[PDB]
């Protein structure tokens, strides 16, 4: 009765549990080529890719 | 004397810092693929017969 419902994890398989600061990230991710929700995404909004970050939409990396 | 709107800008410059990519190449693994299992040298037969 329990088939295909109750699995087990892979023996290299592992769940995260560390938390972090993710502060610096949404200031990184605009180095590398991101454009911020704000404004001259530089291209059309349909040739560029919309940026999430946990939730938080950075926003529209170039395509 | 106020701020009045100016000539539209004719280009923009978008900057991002990015570094390059290296050779390939693809060390998979120290020490790598299955190693098959094998025969001890020798060995000798372990038993005998009686008689």
């Amino acid at each position: 009765e329990p088939c295909g419902l109750m699995n087990h994890l892979t023996a290299v398989c592992e769940v995260v549990t560390q938390f972090v600061y993710t502060a610096s990230i949404p200031a990184l991710l605009c180095n590398l080529g991101v454009t911020p929700i704000d404004g001259a995404p530089h291209r059309s909004y349909s040739e560029c890719y919309p940026v999430l970050l946990d939730g938080v939409m950075v926003g529209w990396v170039d395509k | 004397g106020g701020l009045t709107c100016a000539s539209a800008p004719q280009g923009t410059l978008r900057i991002l810092e990015g570094p390059q990519q290296s050779l390939s190449g693809s060390p998979l693994q120290p020490i790598p693929a299955s190693p098959p299992p094998q025969i001890p040298p020798g060995l000798r037969p372990r038993f005998c017969a009686f008689g």
